[PDB]
């Protein structure tokens, strides 16, 4: 039972270089490569003494795939790996998906294959990518695009960071992102959305660090995939893998966009402070306050739940919390299913990175469900990309690359229909 | 500061909206339970006079 | 009737205690000073 | 009642397709035959503060209820006041 | 006056949300009764099978 | 001589037999390295029916492991009583099916069906004269239910003279695991009811509020939950492995509490059960296990059985007592109470009497009930069917690999018969 | 045979109940191990009365402790012969009463009231021949007398035919412990007038002066106290336990004590009862104990008879010991002081001899006399009841519980009406 990660655009990589030092702090590998079977679902070994990641940095600018080269993981991540363009696609779709992406992707897939023949038990592949720049979402698309022609019928778990509403650091965010969803829906089986203002609340509130950079962020998004993933990397009292999120998360082809969060996101002094059990996270994985996409829950009815526990719990106690949880009625659910619960319980705790800003905690859970706020995101979203589009703004630079308008309004119509889908089934 | 009250009213008015349904589903399933009251009444009113 | 639950008095299969008892006795007995039950008519299972 | 029959023909002759909907666009053109011009904002602002149930859309009860709130007595009265002159004339 | 709004929408709010914990309390009382109905029935039952 | 092998399908139905061969082979004397090390004869002569010589005391068990994933074979030969086993009967696939039926049934079973059918037959005919088959799964997951149950129509239609025990975990709403509970339960009974021959349910649920209620535990584990199944698993099957004042083999079991060919899910008690506090101050009496069996709060399923009536039942006592307090035992149930049973048949209760006790024990019994409660928990199964179906939800998971719709159809037609026939005969 | 069901309520039920089967045990010679060590045949043939062995010699004692805090239970279970009750049997809720009727009637009663009935229904059943129940509470506090009152009303509902002891502490305006006392005594009193058979009145003005002027004790504490209860309570049920030249059963000594059926109230008292200093000075005779049991100052209740008449009056002795001097010495006692007793009842006193006595003792009594000076006391107690009625004291706790004015005026009058016709028999 393997699993591959493929990284794609600035964010991707930059969230892989947390990830895997998560990764081989968790399995006890030192940063050059060896260890002073869990560990055979993320590193090949190789020879005597030495372990190689499954997984293939890309981006088109070689800034920060050669600080990966340079920087303390020489060793451990390998030179075919990561792959580096010449020039960046300059937050520009078309650039990423029509000029650049044709000679880059051939490459990129060619190495997928020799690491998939590599591979025994290919579980899936999980991609990382941001929508708003160019890079993630053009030549991220093209991948997507080959990698579905090519098998298909393997899970592909994609984690997305959308832009923010009020919070951004680009200004065709909305074109880039249109355009990503326009192949992120029937590509994608399963797709995570993960905002970035709402793990600044997050860090603002809970972990209490007034100045938060970028890897903080990226240091708890690799505690949600580790924890998302410690079921098939370890035995667990109810083991849930990745094909179950593909069946029970999902109710239609077209409605696949969950929400995630984790808990409990605590600092150092606070968890001297409170007295944790099961019952208090199976809670505060539900307030707003504690997700990873800003939006209001609240809003919206529940499709479906998972809740993924790591460390020292047992079944009695997260069965009676999903009981008190299915009999508040501060929240409610869809009347479409009865049973909109999906559990998994995990015997190993979340570890530690030093430098990091979490203490260690007996029992963690990472919940991710399914919702109607994301159809809200989507128009709020939308909203803004018409707005823009209305003046034709910023068009001159795809057609000049080579597009015309027809994707354009063919995406815009497509998002309206997904919004349509979101309203007749929260009904 | 006017944009900032205006979310928060809607926010409110958005849970409102959330209450007001549960509210009518409950009621919906208090009338069923009601119905099986009056049931109960009358099998117990039938076997009382068999 | 004198079966009941929660009591392992009087469980013996002789209804009074031979031992400082004559039948029609309704004394207690307790459980040390009453009689065992014979399984069958034959006492072993071996096969020498 | 006796207002009230003549509140609701006010109503539908405000609507244009007849239903319990009415739209801004609908208010822009009841403020042309007013004859005074709306600002760029007010007429979204006009119909957000009053409607309180659905979102959009104004309906005939959420109209009815608006109405005897501002009937009684520091409230918006938006579209009330307006309502309330096609009531006068 | 978007304030004076915003307090006013907080206390229907509320009054809403005391309704659905009343809704609460009546489920169960009816829920209740629905047992003791139920177990009175199976009572008759009894009496007139003997 | 009267021989059953053992089926286990699935994770749960792993755990379950993992502590069903730990609680046997207690039994029977046998040390964990598969040697034996009794004191009594007795346990000799009827290992037979379990077991199968090898070599120089080495007993093997007549199971067969199937699943889907190897985390649930390591997690069975991690554990004691794991060493014994064949591995050639480790019949075992690679990708995993994972809570879809149609996974179960239809793609996967194409691949693994084959071969699991193949170790079966050889174990089979193994032995001289089978008395029938044992199959312990679930119907909420996917490698278990699917398969499994495809096993048992391919079985039924080699063997069809032989007997057949499904112990088969239920899902309830209140203990849920996963979603797509009601789409795996509805077509997997729809599937026993034309191909096992008696279904003994179980369920979480119940299990979870004896261990608190009667047992009084803190943490009440899967072990503990499969380790009482496994005490009414060894319970149900003493008469063969044993001696007795008066014997009750499957089939006469089988032969004494179905009337219908259609009405075989039985739910089941044990006793005794009591709290570690309180088990020093109990009695034991034939009486005090009486009163303790017919509770209503010992049932192992979801179902009141004084919303209904028992239609018959049965209890297999275990230890020295006198056949006729369990018969006056038994007529005075069926006195006091006379309106929780059914009227058209007199003397409802079967009985029998082993004279070897589990372990540690004195005196248990084990209650094999067939009421007519259990349409409760069909019901309160068919309505969430109903209420997902209504809509479609996660139905293209299914019929995007080979279902189509009036397969869910046929499901509910039947399982709506069954309950409608229940209540014809309350 | 014979059966006498145990339960105690409240704090004062648990503290005196503790110290009762302290004693109980220490008679029958079984340790607070719960095994048999005494040495004649004749204490075990009468122990089915108030224990049931649980395995091999394990006896434990058939009483049902009842209670909403768990302090009482921590201090029971802390002293020696705590280990002893089943823990079962410790049916107990968890909010707690404190003091108001009405949370002991209708808040708490309502979902404590049916375990406790199962459990008392499990112990009645475990038994042949009910001979009755034996109930110790108080008065004065909440879950005492109200949840006990209840406990008898439910128990009188469904066993009418079998006979009832409760024993009951009443307040005094000397020892006043509690505010509401009158506001509990009432309403209890009320419901013990039409559902209890009969009842002894206990007060503890009365022990106090006896610790003080017989035992003359430096510190009297609680223990002390609950052990002259308990004496006495050994001394009633010494009939059963023991046989005698003259057996006395419970319903025998009921209906040689009520001549009619409101007249069920009885001062108690008990001898021998002398300080260890004065001991030595002592004789051991039944003149001896007679002029100990008629004096005025050895009763329990603080209604000295020489302001009234007694109706019926009995004596159970224990010891080797003369029947003529028995009887003789009730014949003097009766035509010395003729006045006191009931002119149109000739022979007022029954007398009973039993050949067991207490462990520690040659030869001991226990005088229980039906008088009409009771009377007394409860108006006593009706008087402050209306003065604080007067104007609705502490009214608006209980009518905001549920019940109403009128369940006041009715206890009220039944107090009334109870008084003068003690007045009218006088
Ligand atoms: N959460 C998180 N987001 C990041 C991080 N780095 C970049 N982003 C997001 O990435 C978006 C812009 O795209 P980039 O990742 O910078 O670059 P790109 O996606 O490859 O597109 P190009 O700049 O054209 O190459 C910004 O809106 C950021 O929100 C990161 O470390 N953590
Ligand atoms: N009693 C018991 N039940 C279990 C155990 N493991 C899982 N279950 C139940 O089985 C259901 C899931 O079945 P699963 O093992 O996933 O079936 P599979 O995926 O087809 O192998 C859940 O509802 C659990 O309640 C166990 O060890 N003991
Ligand atoms: N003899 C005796 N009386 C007690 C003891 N504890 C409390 N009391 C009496 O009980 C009265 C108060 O009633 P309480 O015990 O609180 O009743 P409850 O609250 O219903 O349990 C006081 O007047 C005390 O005199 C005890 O250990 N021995
Ligand atoms: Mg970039």
């Amino acid at each position: 039972r393997e699993v591959i990660s493929i990284h794609i655009g600035q964010a991707g990589i930059q969230v892989g270089n947390a990830c895997w030092e998560l990764y081989c702090l968790e399995h006890g590998i030192q940063p050059d490569g060896q260890m002073p079977d869990a560990f055979n679902t993320f590193f090949s070994e190789t020879g005597a003494g030495k372990h190689v990641p499954r997984c293939i940095f890309l981006d088109l600018e070689p800034t920060v795939v050669d600080e990966v080269r340079t920087g303390t993981y020489r060793q451990l991540f390998h030179p075919e790996q990561l792959i580096s363009g010449k020039e960046d696609a300059a937050n520009n779709f078309a650039r990423g998906h029509y000029t650049i992406g044709k000679e880059i992707v051939d490459l990129a897939l060619d190495r997928i294959r020799k690491l998939a023949d590599n591979c025994t038990g290919l579980q899936g592949f999980l991609v990382f990518n941001a929508v708003g720049g160019g890079t993630g979402s053009g030549l991220g698309s093209l991948l997507l695009e080959r990698l579905s022609v090519d098998y298909g019928k393997k899970s592909k778990l994609g984690f997305t960071v959308y832009p923010s509403p009020q919070v951004s650091t680009a200004v065709v965010e909305p074109y880039n992102s249109v355009l990503s969803t326009h192949s992120l829906l029937e590509h994608t089986d399963v797709a995570v959305m993960l905002d970035n203002e709402a793990i600044y609340d997050i860090c603002r509130r809970s972990l209490d660090i007034e100045r938060p950079t970028y890897t903080n962020l990226n240091r708890l998004i690799a505690q949600v995939i580790s924890s998302l993933t410690a079921s098939l990397r370890f035995d667990g009292a109810l083991n849930v893998d990745i094909t179950e999120f593909q069946t029970n998360l999902v109710p239609y082809p077209r409605i696949h966009f969950m929400l995630s969060s984790y808990a409990p996101i605590i600092s150092a002094e606070k968890a001297y402070h409170e007295q944790l059990s099961v019952a208090e996270i199976t809670n505060a994985a539900f307030e707003p306050a504690s997700m990873m996409v800003k939006c209001d829950p609240r809003h919206g009815k529940y499709m479906a739940c998972c809740l993924m526990y790591r460390g020292d719990v047992v079944p009695k106690d997260v069965n009676a919390s999903v009981a008190t949880i299915k009999t508040k009625r501060t929240i409610q659910f869809v009347d479409w299913c009865p049973t909109g619960f999906k559990c998994g319980i995990n015997y190993q705790p979340p570890t530690v990175v030093p430098g990091g800003d979490l203490a260690k905690v007996q029992r963690a859970v990472c919940m991710i469900s399914n919702s109607t706020a994301i159809g809200e995101i989507f128009s709020r979203l939308d909203h803004k990309f018409d707005l823009m589009y209305a003046k034709r703004a910023f068009v001159h630079w795809y057609v000049g690359e080579g597009m015309e308008e027809g994707e354009f309004s063919e995406a815009r119509e497509d998002l309206a229909a997904l919004e349509k889908d979101f309203e007749e089934v929260g009904a | 500061h006017n944009k900032q009250l205006r979310e928060s009213i809607n926010n409110l008015r958005r849970e409102r909206i959330m209450f007001e349904s549960i509210q009518s589903n409950l009621e919906r399933e208090l009338a069923k339970l009601k119905r099986d009251m009056a049931d109960m009444i009358q099998q117990a009113n039938g076997a009382f006079e068999a | 009737v004198h079966k009941g639950p929660n009591q392992a008095g009087n469980k013996g299969l002789l209804t009074y205690n031979n031992a400082v008892g004559i039948p029609g006795y309704t004394g207690f007995m307790p459980s040390t000073n009453a009689l065992a039950l014979p399984v069958k008519g034959f006492e072993h299972t071996g096969r020498p | 009642k006796n207002e009230q029959n003549e509140l609701e023909r006010a109503f539908n002759t405000i609507d244009s397709k007849g239903d319990k909907k009415i739209d801004a666009e609908e208010l822009t053109e009841l403020f042309l035959r007013l004859g005074h011009k709306p600002k760029r904002g007010e007429v979204e602002d006009m119909i957000w503060e009053v409607d309180e149930d659905c979102d959009g859309c104004i309906s005939l009860l959420e109209f009815q209820t608006l109405y005897t709130r501002c009937r009684d007595d520091y409230e918006p009265r938006g579209l009330f006041n307006v309502v309330e002159f096609v009531m006068n004339d | 006056l978007y304030y004076l709004l915003g307090e006013r929408t907080r206390r229907e709010h509320l009054a809403m949300d005391m309704k659905v914990r009343a809704s609460q309390q009546l489920k169960k009382d009816s829920a209740d009764d629905l047992y003791t109905l139920t177990a009175h029935f199976n009572e008759m039952r009894a009496a007139k099978e003997q | 001589m009267r021989e059953i092998v053992h089926i286990q399908g699935g994770q749960c139905g792993n755990q379950i037999g993992a502590k069903f061969w730990e609680v046997v082979s207690d039994e029977h004397g046998i040390d964990p390295t598969g040697t034996y090390h009794g004191d009594s004869d007795l346990q000799l002569e009827r290992i037979n029916v379990y077991f199968n010589e090898a070599t120089g005391g080495r007993y093997v068990p007549r199971a067969i492991l199937m699943d889907l994933e190897p985390g649930t074979m390591d997690s069975v030969r991690s554990g004691p009583y794991g060493q014994i086993f064949r591995p050639d009967n480790f019949v075992f696939g690679q990708t995993g099916a994972g809570n879809n039926w149609a996974k179960g049934h239809y793609t996967e079973g194409a691949e693994l069906i084959d071969s699991v059918l193949d170790v079966v037959r050889k174990e089979a005919e193994s032995c001289d004269c089978l008395q029938g088959f044992q199959v312990c799964h679930s119907l909420g997951g996917g490698t278990g239910s699917g398969m499994g149950t495809l096993l048992i129509s391919k079985i039924r239609e080699e063997y069809p003279d032989r007997m057949m025990l499904t112990f088969s975990v239920v899902p309830s709403p209140k203990v849920s695991d996963t979603v797509v509970e009601p789409y795996n339960a509805t077509l997997s009974v729809h599937q026993l009811v034309e191909n096992a021959d008696e279904c003994m349910v179980l369920d979480n649920e119940a299990l979870y509020d004896i261990c608190f209620r009667t047992l009084k535990l803190t943490t009440p584990t899967f072990g503990d939950l499969n380790h009482l199944i496994s005490a009414v698993m060894s319970g149900i099957t003493c008469c063969l492995r044993f001696p007795g004042q008066l014997n009750a083999d499957l089939r006469k079991l089988a032969v004494n509490l179905i009337p219908f060919p259609r009405l075989h899910f039985f739910m089941v008690g044990f006793t005794p059960l009591t709290s570690r506090g309180s088990q020093q101050y109990r009695a034991l009496t034939v009486p005090e296990l009486t009163q303790q069996m017919w509770d209503a709060k010992n049932m192992m399923c979801a179902a009141d059985p004084r919303h209904g009536r028992y239609l018959t039942a049965s209890a297999l006592f275990r230890g020295r007592m006198s056949t006729k307090e369990v018969d006056e035992q038994m007529l005075n149930v069926q006195n006091k109470n006379s309106s929780y049973f059914v009227e058209w048949i007199p003397n409802n209760v079967k009985s029998s009497v082993c004279d070897i006790p589990p372990k540690g024990l004195k005196m248990s019994a084990t209650f094999i009930g067939n009421s007519t409660a259990i349409q409760e928990m069909f019901k309160r199964v068919s309505e969430q069917f109903t209420a997902m179906f209504r809509r479609k939800a996660f139905l293209h998971w299914y019929t995007g690999e080979g279902m189509d719709e009036m397969e869910f159809t046929e499901a509910e037609s039947n399982m709506n018969d069954l309950v409608s026939e229940y209540q014809q005969y309350q």
